[PDB]
Order: C-alpha cells, then sequence, then structure tokens
C-alpha cells in the first residue's frame, strides 16, 4: 500500500544545484519524518539529514558543510532534498526513507526507489562499439567493447537474446575524461559457422549499434 | 563523532552455514543500533532495531545482540538470498545517524584458476585515434587477483582500468576485465604488449601477449 515515489534521474554540471522530490502515496504519516540517504557507485550508505525525534528541525551531515536543505510540504506529502554547489563526489543514488518508531507494531521501514544524480563537467554522448575478435591462437573468447559514452543504461544483448550462457557484461568505468566491455565464451569449433553479433540498445542517445564479431585473418 | 566499524568487510561462507557479522562503535550507543540488508539493485531493508529486536516480517534466522560498543548480527543458516551486504547504523539522538562501512557476505567455494585472454585493439578503433587492449580473466575464485600490464617488458602503472562482475549465481565465480588504453601514436611506439595475472589458483603468473601487427 504505502509507497514513496521519487523524482527521475538528473544530470547536473558542477557548481549547480539539484532538487530531488519524494511523494508519499498511501499512509497518513507526517512528511517531515522522511530521511535522506545516499550511495555513491560501489560505496556504502551515507546519512544525509533528517529530523531526530527530540528536535524540531532537520540535522545534516556535517561534511556536507551546509549545502543541503530538507523541506517537507505537508499539503502534498512531499519531502524535498536540495543540494547546492555540486561536487563530483555528490554523484550517487539518493534515497528517501521513513525508518524508526513513530507511533503506529514494530519499527516503520519504508524506502523510495532511489534517484540517480550524476555531476560532472562532461556532457552527453553516444557510444561506438569496437569488436574483440577471438584469437585464432578448446574454448574461444570474443566480445564487444563499448567506449566513450555518457547516458548511463547501455544495454547489451548477444544474438538478439538467443545467446546468454557464458555472457559477462562488466560494470562501467569512468576515465579521467569521458567505457564498458562485454564478452562471451564459446567452443572454438563454432567460430566461422555460428555468427556472433552483439546488440547495444542505448536508450537515451537513440543508439542501436548491432556489431558483428568474426575472427581476424592475415593479409 | 560516532564511528561504526564493520570488520570483516567481506565474509566468505558456505550455503547453509552460520554467519556472524560484527559492528564496533567508537563510543557507547547503548542499544540504539540498527541492522540493514541491501541486495543488488534495491533499496536497503531494515532487519534489526534496538540492537536485538527483529523488524516486522523479517525471518527468524536473523537475530541481533550486543549493547554499548560491540554488536553482532547473526544469521543462523544462510539461504541463497542472504548473500548480500549488511550495514549497521547508530540510532541515538546525536546526528549524524552514521552507517558502518558494510560487510559483504559471499559464497565460499573451492579455488578456481582464471582463464586469461588478451584482445589487441581493433583496426576499427585505430582509425579513431585510440588503442584499447583488453585482458580478460574468466570465471575464477576467490576474487583477489593481480593483473600487471607490461609494454615492451616495462611495467604499466596509472594506465589501465579494471572492472569485476558480481559473483555468478550458477558457479559462484568472478570474472574481470582489465583495459589498457593508449593513444594510437603511443601504441605504435612499442611492439610487445602483455598482461600478467597472479592468482591463488595459479602456481605461477600467467602471461598473455601479442606483438603489435601480427596474427
Amino acid at each position: 500500500q504505502v509507497q514513496l515515489v521519487q523524482s527521475g534521474a538528473e544530470v547536473k554540471k558542477p557548481g549547480s544545484s539539484v532538487k530531488v522530490s519524494c511523494k508519499a502515496s498511501g499512509g497518513t504519516f507526517k512528511t517531515y519524518t522522511l530521511t535522506w540517504v545516499r550511495q555513491a557507485p560501489g560505496q556504502g550508505l551515507e546519512w544525509l539529514g533528517g529530523i531526530i525525534p527530540i528536535f524540531d528541525a532537520p540535522n545534516y551531515a556535517p561534511k556536507l558543510l551546509g549545502r543541503l536543505t530538507i523541506t517537507a510540504d505537508e499539503s502534498t506529502k512531499t519531502s524535498y532534498m536540495e543540494l547546492s554547489s555540486l561536487r563530483s563526489e555528490d554523484s550517487a543514488i539518493y534515497y528517501c526513507a521513513r525508518v524508526g518508531d513513530y507511533g503506529d507494531w514494530g519499527w516503520f521501514d519504508l524506502w523510495g526507489q532511489g534517484t540517480l544524480v550524476t555531476v560532472s563537467s562532461a556532457s552527453t554522448k553516444g557510444p561506438s562499439v569496437f569488436p574483440l575478435a577471438p584469437s585464432s591462437k578448446g574454448t574461444a573468447a570474443l566480445g564487444c567493447l563499448v567506449k566513450d559514452y555518457f547516458p548511463e543504461p547501455v544495454t547489451v544483448s548477444w544474438n538478439s537474446g538467443a545467446l546468454t550462457s557464458g555472457v559477462h557484461t562488466f560494470p562501467a568505468v569512468l576515465q579521467s575524461s569521458g567505457s564498458l566491455s562485454s564478452v562471451v565464451t564459446v567452443p572454438s569449433s563454432s567460430l566461422g559457422t555460428q555468427t556472433y553479433i552483439c546488440n547495444v540498445n542505448h536508450k537515451p542517445s537513440n543508439t542501436k549499434v548491432d556489431k558483428k564479431v568474426e575472427p581476424k585473418s592475415c593479409d | 563523532e560516532i564511528v561504526l566499524t564493520q570488520s570483516p568487510a567481506t565474509l566468505s561462507l558456505s550455503p547453509g552455514a552460520r554467519a556472524s557479522l560484527s559492528c564496533r562503535a567508537s563510543q557507547s550507543v547503548n542499544n540504539f543500533l540498527a541492522w540493514y540488508q541491501q541486495k543488488p539493485g534495491q533499496a536497503p531493508r531494515l532487519l534489526i532495531y534496538d540492537a536485538s529486536k527483529r523488524a516486522t516480517g523479517i525471518p527468524a534466522r536473523f537475530s541481533g545482540s550486543g549493547s554499548g560498543t560491540d554488536f553482532t548480527l547473526t544469521i543462523s543458516s544462510l539461504e541463497p538470498e542472504d548473500f548480500a551486504v549488511y550495514y549497521c547504523q547508530q540510532r541515538t539522538n546525536w546526528p549524524p545517524l552514521t552507517f558502518g562501512g558494510g560487510t559483504k557476505v559471499e559464497i565460499k567455494r573451492t579455488v578456481a584458476a582464471p582463464s586469461v585472454f588478451i584482445f589487441p585493439p581493433s583496426d576499427e578503433q585505430l582509425k579513431s585515434g585510440t588503442a584499447s587492449v583488453v585482458c580478460l580473466l574468466n570465471n575464477f575464485y576467490p576474487r583477489e587477483a593481480k593483473v600487471q600490464w607490461k609494454v615492451d617488458n616495462a611495467l604499466q602503472s596509472g594506465n589501465s582500468q579494471e572492472s569485476v562482475t558480481e559473483q555468478d549465481s550458477k558457479d559462484s565465480t568472478y570474472s574481470l576485465s582489465s583495459t589498457l588504453t593508449l593513444s594510437k601514436a603511443d601504441y605504435e611506439k612499442h611492439k610487445v604488449y602483455a598482461c600478467e595475472v597472479t592468482h591463488q589458483g595459479l602456481s605461477s603468473p600467467v602471461t598473455k601477449s601479442f606483438n603489435r601487427g601480427e596474427c
């Protein structure tokens, strides 16, 4: 029943501000009981701010240095998180949540779905995909390299879905400016016979690059 | 401030086994301590509050204990879903309500050596001005693995990026790609390109390599 719905993903330039919203659907609890938390890629949780029950206004993480504001609109059951002067470090998933004993069987535990906020002086860009040819020099390995892109969800399929066993698609990395790779394991014998093709279905840039991978030959 | 320390950061346990996870507080939080579970792709889930109280709808195999400074989360018998990350959080009236750094529970399996592959840059990419060299370590366990890139026998540092898959659901192994990116001008200044893999399942480093321009 009771849900917390958060605002969509945001990309923001450094030094700017972002405002993420969180709307409570069901329930009849106070909006100011909502807490904000964040998780940078591959990192732990960090408590941003919220109202400790013994006080009347929100406390914030001191390392934020005052750049954070949390505001509750009771009219619309919406908590707003505003973070100004964005540093590279603020790039994370931001979570709204209601956790504690507030006065209804056990502790309340309710979480929003998360809101990815990405900060950088970069700008959007679609990716070109370069083949990783299987060596002619048992088990063969081949793949697709997906390089120099921005908008995050780059989905990868093999053989339009008809190939899934042995596939590894690696989590993306960020270079000093600006990549992903996907690989698959196959029997050497199928090379040349079975035609392997990877499908990058990059949904933001409208990129639909379907690259075929073959073994590389000589002269 | 109040610092929570979760040691060890990775627990490697067999399916079915008892799991004990620790949390140490820099000063007494009495019993004002919470445990969360976080699975890949999801918001965290509250498991234990007030150090020892099970949250509603949390299965009975989870239990908390301790008070003051040292705290334990126990799972009496890990189910497949229990292999995830666990965080403690201090729940006093003193903000910030800090989390510990997290403890990952992973499947402990037998050592498995990596298969190593090296992919030279494509002719496609070289037309574009950059050379990417990909080194692949396929289906190994445990996760610790060192890949050292060598260009004409010279150790490459600050020059490549690694990336690791989550522990696989079928055989509990990991896979890893290391990518060396040189510009095309810099690529053509050298001949022998090699990645060197050390891992607990290898009695000796494995080296894969090619000479630039050869098939």
